[PDB]
């Protein structure tokens, strides 16, 4: 986290820094988008944060 | 003259502190500069097929 990073979570290859966010997700929802169709917030698949 | 003068300065102060329409013609600027780049952003989600 704090790091810029070449991530991969579930094959959403990107660019960027990792921050713990306070979004309030549901169950079913695994990415969440920008305004530009762009993924900007994600749910790590090895712990649910 | 002077109190004329000073009576049509204090409606400038009554005029645009009330009424929404007056700078419209400095709005509509800043709203097509904040909607052409909406729209630019917005153009990101496109697939081109
Ligand atoms: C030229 O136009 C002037 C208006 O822009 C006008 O001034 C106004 O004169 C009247 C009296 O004639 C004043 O009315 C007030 O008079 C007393 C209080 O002072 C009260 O009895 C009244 O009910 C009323 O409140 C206006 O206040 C006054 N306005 C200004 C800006 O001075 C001139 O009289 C006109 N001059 C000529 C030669 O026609
Ligand atoms: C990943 O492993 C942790 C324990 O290290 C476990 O708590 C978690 O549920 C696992 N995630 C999945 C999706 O199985």
């Amino acid at each position: 986290k704090n790091k810029c990073v070449n991530f991969n979570f579930n094959g959403l290859t990107g660019t960027g820094v990792l921050t713990e966010s306070n979004k309030k997700f549901l169950p079913f929802q695994q990415f969440g988008r920008d305004i530009a169709d762009t993924t900007d917030a994600v749910r790590d698949p090895q712990t649910l944060e | 003259i002077a109190n004329q003068f000073n009576s049509a300065i204090g409606k400038i102060q009554d005029s645009l502190s009330s009424t929404a329409s007056a700078l419209g013609k400095l709005q509509d600027v800043v709203n097509q500069n904040a909607q052409a780049l909406n729209t630019l952003v917005k153009q990101l989600s496109s697939n081109f097929g």
